[PDB]
């Protein structure tokens, strides 16, 4: 929470400088501005659709496996730090066998071997009473290549 | 020659810039109406810069292996380093990585901001007292290219200007060859996991089974 | 017709003389006071910027920096 | 400077000042002083 | 592509919808840079603002090589995984 | 300094307007317009003319003292010289409350004369402290001159000397403010107050720097 | 014209070839400004002239005394003679004065050329001093600068530029073999491939420190030791 709090400070005054320099120092023309075909073909794809993509990385690389972890009843003082589940491949596919294999079954087309972090389930979680974390990466990666 | 061109580029793309292949699909390098980091010589200038830093790297992340293993001494892989601690840290350094990094930081001030403050204010290094080192620090009207009694030391070119743009267009393509080849160490680190050399070795062993796509699995 | 970035460099320059100036942006609040209104009428005319200026050039980069501004807040 | 101070000097910012001086005194006095119901 | 799929029929669905879709194109048989279409779904050509320089003798550019293959993979990757999820794969 | 072509802070960017060259030590560094008021310029000059003087004192003390305590010489670190018992008087014995009023009291005497002058050049001079007049004077802003303030006369003297004064005042003012914060941002991670910290670092060099000392870098 | 030191380079104009070894070596322009030309120079001379007499020492005293490492001389026990265990501070006081005199008025020559030439005790006894760090006279005795003391000096520079790399040469490869530098010599025509700076320059072989009588002295390698 430190880490974050400090970065979104650094955020903070990055975007005061860029409206100081997007005003007092290169202000865009009007010609610029009305470029609407652009703005939405990279709100929509840039914004929206990576956004999503991104966050559908965390959600399956630290969100899911810290969850799951803390839902089995591990302490949370003991669940191995995010980093670990990028780096040591063996945690990750023993919460989810299908990192066993690798990136081979998207390129194969073989989606289907990713049915344990990329599911349907619906309704909620039984242990913490909210949608399944799973199925919310799902969303983010489908709602992704549609924005894309 | 030209690649990938199109009409509105060549309009800005004349040919006089080293290395000009009308290769700006976006169009970046349009001076009409620019600023900020986006005009064409600071766009140009950084090319130069990554280029000459890229082709340091690309030797430099390839160098300890290939010596290395051929049993000169090291033998380290370029992210087993100190770079990324996580993926790895050399144990006998002269001193602490982060002591090493405050030494770096402030010599680069030194050496980045001078070389800086000679783009804003054209020849500004050459009048302050910089021990005697000022009058090497003039440098010539072009910012990618300095010149001077230091960074053209041995004089090679100046006999003729064709040897100069020949000798900068070399540059400029053995370092985009080296961006490119960079780009490449970092990507096949991060799938395979091994080094840019021992990645190579095992292309030259089995080219089929040692490939990008088989090794989206292996 | 070409999408291509265009800017203008070092437009309007930064100061606090403007700050020292009460009511600069408008014709109407840059008299001063002689009335206790001008006070609420600075602040209720202040982001108006279609009033300001008829240009749409300098609205438009007013709106789009004034936007950086709230995310640095955000 | 002579400009920044103006601004410093506009009534909003006096007046966020003044009272925050006098809002802290009063805090800092009861922080040592607490519960002054009387003059005794 | 891994894991030696290559003659696999997913391999071969993805190959054909690609190429099918960039000899649509090359072909004059869909939209493309120059030649795009109508409200009545009719080619009524274009006027690119880039001016794109092609060698093609079509003129085919490498923006309608990367807009007509990435048509192709969508629709491979939805026969591919529609054929898989029926009994057709 | 003391030149129009005087060495500046950042070689190539012009110096400020209001920084001519004339003041001790100008290299036209004042990044963030503090200074742009002329009258701003004296009192901030003036500022400086009695931080660095203070801080010049300051770190001579912290720096004999502590060389004593480190050559043996009973010594208490300047991080500890304070909790050390005051001294007996012939008049009788300190109490920490009356010295600290006798200090501000005999400052305020000082103080009031010396901004006076400031704001009123030569107010002080007016004989009415026991007829001291031109010794009351100030020969500049922060250079108080006279046969009471600079008694051997450098500044009655070549004023060559005197201007190289003032600049060696100037720059090793500003180096004492700076070893002043060293000495105290030393103290609050090592803990153990200078020429221990300068013995340290000339016995492990290499594995005893800021890096390595637990309060600079948290995750080092 | 003079040879330069690359085929394809230009000298700087401040080496126009006025001084001995001018081969427009100034690739940082260090030389510039005159006054600082006219110091550097005078140090080129003096740490040649040191150099010269320390290549030969380091050679010389192998060859005669070789049981004494060049590196370990400076010990009191090492020092030869009675001097073996002489109070080191005492020795550094003699060193100290002496060298003390010598330099100063050498550095007044520098500051006012051509003024200490005069013997100050006696009277009379003056040095030619014709150039700035050529005085001549009782410092030439044989009397060879009467000739082309330009082409002595050439030389003169040019055998002191090998020198001064030569002495930075026994320094390292003594504290990386250990040995002397004619034993170094010896070692790589015994294997050469075996006894090379590969198989020597990972170890930094020489105390870390020295304690003389009762004052330790810290010693380092040049290059970080593996
Ligand atoms: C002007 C700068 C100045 C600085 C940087 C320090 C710094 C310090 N003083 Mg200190 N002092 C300074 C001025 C003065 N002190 C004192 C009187 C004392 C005493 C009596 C003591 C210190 C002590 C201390 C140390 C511990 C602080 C503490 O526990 O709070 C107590 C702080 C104070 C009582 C005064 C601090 C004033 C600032 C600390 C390093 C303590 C010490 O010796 O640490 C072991 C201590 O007992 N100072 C006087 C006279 C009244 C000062 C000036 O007139
Ligand atoms: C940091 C240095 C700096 C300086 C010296 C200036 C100076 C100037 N700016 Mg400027 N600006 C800056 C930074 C700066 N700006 C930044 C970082 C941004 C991006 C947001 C802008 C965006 C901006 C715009 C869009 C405009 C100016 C304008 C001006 C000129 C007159 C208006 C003015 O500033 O008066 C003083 C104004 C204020 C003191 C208002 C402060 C508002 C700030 C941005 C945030 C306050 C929000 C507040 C916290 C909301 C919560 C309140 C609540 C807690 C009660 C003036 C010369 C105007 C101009 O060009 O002249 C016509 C103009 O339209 N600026
Ligand atoms: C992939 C390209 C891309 C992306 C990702 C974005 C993203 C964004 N644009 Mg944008 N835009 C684009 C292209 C893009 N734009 C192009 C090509 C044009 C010209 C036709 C415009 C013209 C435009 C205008 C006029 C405005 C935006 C605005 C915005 C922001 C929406 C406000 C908001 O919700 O704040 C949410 C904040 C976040 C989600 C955090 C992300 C913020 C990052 C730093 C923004 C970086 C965007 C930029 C393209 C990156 C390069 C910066 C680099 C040069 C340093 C948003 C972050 C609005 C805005 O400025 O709001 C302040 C707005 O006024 N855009
Ligand atoms: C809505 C947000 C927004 C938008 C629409 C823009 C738009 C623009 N900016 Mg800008 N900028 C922003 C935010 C934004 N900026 C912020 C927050 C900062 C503070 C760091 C800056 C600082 C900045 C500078 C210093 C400059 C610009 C410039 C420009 C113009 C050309 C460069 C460009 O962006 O083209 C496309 C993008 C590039 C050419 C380079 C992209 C580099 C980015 C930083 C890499 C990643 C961007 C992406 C959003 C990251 C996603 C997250 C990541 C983990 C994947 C352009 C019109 C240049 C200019 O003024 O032109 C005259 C310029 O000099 N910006
Ligand atoms: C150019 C970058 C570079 C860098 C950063 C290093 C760094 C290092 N080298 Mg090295 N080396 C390099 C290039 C480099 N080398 C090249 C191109 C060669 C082929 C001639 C060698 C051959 C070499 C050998 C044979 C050895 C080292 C060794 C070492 C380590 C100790 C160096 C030492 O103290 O002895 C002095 C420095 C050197 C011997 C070589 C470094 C000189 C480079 C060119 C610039 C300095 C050190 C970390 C030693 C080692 O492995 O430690 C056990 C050792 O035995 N290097
Ligand atoms: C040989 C060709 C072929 C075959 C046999 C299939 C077969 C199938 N497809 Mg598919 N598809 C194909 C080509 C094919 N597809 C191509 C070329 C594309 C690219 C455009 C797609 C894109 C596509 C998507 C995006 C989806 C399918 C889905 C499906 C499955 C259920 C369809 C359904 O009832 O949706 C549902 C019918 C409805 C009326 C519900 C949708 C209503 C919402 C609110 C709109 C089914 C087994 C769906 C699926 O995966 O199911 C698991 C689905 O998500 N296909
Ligand atoms: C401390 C020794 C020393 C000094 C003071 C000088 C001084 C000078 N030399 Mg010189 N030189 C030296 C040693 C020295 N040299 C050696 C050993 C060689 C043999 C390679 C040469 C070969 C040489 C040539 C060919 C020329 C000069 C020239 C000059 C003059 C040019 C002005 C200048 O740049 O000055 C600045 C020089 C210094 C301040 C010397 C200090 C060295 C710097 C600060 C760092 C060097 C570190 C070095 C690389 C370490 C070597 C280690 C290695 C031996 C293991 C100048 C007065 C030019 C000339 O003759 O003009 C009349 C010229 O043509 N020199
Ligand atoms: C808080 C300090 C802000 C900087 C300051 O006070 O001086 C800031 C000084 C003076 O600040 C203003 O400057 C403007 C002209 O540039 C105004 O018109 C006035 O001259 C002055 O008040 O200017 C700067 O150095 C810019 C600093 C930006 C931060
Ligand atoms: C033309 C165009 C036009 C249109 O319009 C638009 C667009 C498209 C955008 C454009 C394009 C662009 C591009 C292509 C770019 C690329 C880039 C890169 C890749 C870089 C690299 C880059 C890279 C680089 C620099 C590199 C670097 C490196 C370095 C320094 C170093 C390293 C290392 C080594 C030695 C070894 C050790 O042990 C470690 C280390 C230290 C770690
Ligand atoms: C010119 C130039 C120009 C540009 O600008 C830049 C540059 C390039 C940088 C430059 C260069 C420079 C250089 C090269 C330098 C070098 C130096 C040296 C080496 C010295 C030595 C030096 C060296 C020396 C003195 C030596 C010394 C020694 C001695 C005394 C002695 C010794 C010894 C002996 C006898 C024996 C005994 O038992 C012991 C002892 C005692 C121990
Ligand atoms: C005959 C001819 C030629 C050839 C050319 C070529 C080679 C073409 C091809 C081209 C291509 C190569 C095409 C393809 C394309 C594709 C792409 C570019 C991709 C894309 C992707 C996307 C668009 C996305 C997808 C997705 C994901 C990633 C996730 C999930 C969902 C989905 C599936 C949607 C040449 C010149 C040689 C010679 C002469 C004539």
């Amino acid at each position: 929470l430190y880490t974050t709090a400090i970065g979104g400070l650094v955020m903070a005054a990055a975007m005061f400088f860029a409206g100081w320099f997007h005003y007092h120092k290169a202000a865009p023309k009007l010609e610029w501005f009305q470029n609407v075909e652009s703005m939405l073909n990279h709100h929509l794809a840039g914004l929206l659709g990576l956004g999503s993509l991104s966050w559908a990385g965390h959600q399956i690389h630290v969100s899911l496996p810290v969850n799951k972890l803390l839902d089995a009843g591990v302490d949370p003082k003991e669940i191995p730090l995010p980093h670990e589940f990028l780096l040591n491949r063996q945690i990750m596919q023993d919460l989810y066998p299908s990192f066993a294999k690798g990136l081979a079954p998207f390129f194969t087309l073989q989606w289907g071997e990713y049915s344990d972090f990329l599911t349907f389930n619906g309704g909620l979680n039984p242990v913490t009473g909210g949608l399944w974390l799973s199925d919310t990466a799902h969303h983010h990666l489908a709602i992704a290549v549609l924005f894309l | 020659q030209l690649y990938f061109t199109s009409e509105s580029t060549l309009q800005y793309l004349d040919g006089t810039l080293p290395g000009d292949f009308g290769f700006d699909p976006l169009g970046l390098l349009d001076p009409v109406n620019s600023g900020g980091f986006v005009t064409p010589q600071w766009l140009a200038y950084s090319e130069v810069i990554h280029c000459r830093w890229a082709m340091l790297g690309a030797a430099g992340c390839i160098a300890p292996e290939i010596l290395g293993k051929a049993g000169v001494g090291v033998d380290i892989r370029w992210f087993e380093t100190g770079v990324i601690p996580p993926a790895g840290t050399y144990d006998k350094y002269w001193t602490d990585p982060y002591s090493l990094f405050f030494i770096e930081v402030i010599a680069m001030q030194f050496a980045e901001l001078r070389r800086w403050q000679d783009f804003k204010y054209p020849g500004s290094m050459s009048k302050q007292y910089f021990v005697g080192l000022e009058a090497v620090q003039g440098g010539s009207g072009d910012p990618a290219y300095p010149g001077g009694p230091w960074f053209n030391l041995f004089n090679l070119g100046a006999k003729s200007e064709a040897d100069m743009k020949k000798l900068k267009l070399n540059e400029i393509k053995n370092g985009r060859l080296a961006m490119l080849a960079v780009f490449g160490y970092g990507a096949q680190a991060v799938l395979t996991g091994k080094g840019p050399y021992e990645n190579l070795l095992d292309h030259l062993a089995d080219p089929v089974n040692n490939n990008i796509l088989t090794n989206f699995g292996k | 017709k070409k999408v291509k970035i265009a800017v203008d460099r070092n437009p309007v320059e930064t100061s606090f003389e403007k700050w020292a100036k009460p009511g600069h942006f408008s014709r109407t609040l840059s008299k001063g006071p002689n009335t206790t209104t001008w006070i609420w009428n600075l602040h209720a005319d202040a982001h108006d910027f279609d009033s300001h200026t008829s240009d749409l050039e300098e609205i438009s980069r007013k709106v789009f920096s004034a936007h950086f501004g709230q995310l640095g807040v955000i | 400077m002579k400009n920044f101070t103006t601004y410093l000097s506009t009534a909003p910012v006096v007046a966020l000042a003044w009272f925050t001086v006098t809002a802290a005194l009063l805090i800092e006095i009861n922080r040592f002083f607490p519960d002054p119901l009387v003059f005794s | 592509r891994a894991d030696g799929f290559i003659g696999s029929t997913t391999n071969l669905i993805m190959v054909a919808s690609t190429a099918a879709f960039l000899a649509a194109g090359k072909f004059g048989l869909a939209p493309t840079v120059k030649r795009g279409t109508d409200a009545a779904c009719k080619l009524v050509d274009r006027p690119n603002a880039a001016g794109l320089i092609s060698n093609d003798p079509s003129g085919f550019t490498a923006v309608d090589t990367l807009a007509f293959g990435a048509l192709g993979h969508i629709a491979g990757v939805g026969i591919v995984l529609g054929l898989r999820a029926t009994g057709n794969l | 300094a003391y030149g129009p072509d005087r060495p500046l802070w950042y070689p190539g960017n012009p110096a400020p307007a209001y920084l001519d060259g004339t003041l001790a030590g100008d290299y036209g560094f004042d990044p963030l317009g503090l200074s742009s008021d002329p009258e701003t310029m004296r009192w901030m000059v003036h500022a400086e003319l009695q931080n660095a003087r203070w801080a010049m004192l300051g770190a001579a003390g912290v720096l004999l003292t502590s060389i004593g305590a480190a050559v043996g010489l009973p010594f208490p670190e300047w991080y500890e010289a304070g909790a050390a018992p005051l001294p007996s008087t012939v008049h009788g014995d300190w109490s920490f409350g009356t010295l600290t009023a006798t200090m501000f009291l005999l400052f305020h005497w000082a103080e009031q004369k010396r901004i006076m002058d400031f704001r009123n050049p030569g107010s002080q001079g007016d004989g009415s402290f026991f007829g001291i007049t031109d010794d009351f004077k100030s020969k500049e802003n922060g250079y108080p001159g006279g046969r009471l303030f600079d008694p051997i006369g450098f500044s009655r003297g070549d004023e060559a000397m005197y201007k190289k004064y003032k600049q060696n005042e100037i720059v090793n003012g500003r180096l004492a403010m700076v070893a002043n914060l060293g000495f105290w941002a030393q103290y609050a991670a090592t803990g153990k107050g200078p020429i221990q910290n300068l013995a340290d670092h000339l016995a492990d060099p290499y594995h005893t720097t800021f890096t390595t000392n637990g309060v600079s870098v948290p995750f080092y | 014209d003079r040879k330069l030191w690359a085929p394809t380079v230009d000298s700087p104009s401040y080496l126009n070839g006025e001084l001995a070894g001018d081969y427009g070596f100034d690739p940082l322009g260090l030389g510039a400004d005159p006054v600082a030309l006219k110091w550097y120079r005078q140090s080129e001379l003096v740490h040649a002239r040191w150099a010269m007499l320390g290549v030969a020492g380091v050679l010389g005293q192998e060859i005669l005394r070789p049981d004494v490492f060049w590196y370990e001389a400076g010990e009191p026990q090492n020092l030869p003679g009675p001097f073996q265990n002489i109070n080191m501070g005492g020795l550094l006081a003699w060193e100290f004065l002496l060298m003390h005199w010598v330099e100063v008025r050498r550095w007044q020559d520098y500051k006012n050329f051509g003024s200490v030439n005069e013997d100050p005790i006696f009277k009379g006894n003056k040095v030619p001093n014709p150039e700035m760090g050529y005085p001549g006279g009782i410092f030439d005795p044989l009397g060879f600068s009467k000739g082309n003391r330009k082409e002595l000096q050439t030389k003169e520079i040019k055998n002191g530029r090998i020198a001064m790399i030569a002495f930075m040469s026994f320094v390292v490869q003594a504290q990386a073999t250990g040995k002397g530098p004619l034993a170094n010599l010896a070692d790589h025509l015994s294997n050469p491939g075996a006894n090379n700076w590969v198989s020597n320059i990972n170890h930094c072989v020489t105390p870390s420190s020295v304690d003389v009588q009762g004052l330790t002295i810290p010693l380092t390698c040049l290059w970080p030791g593996s």
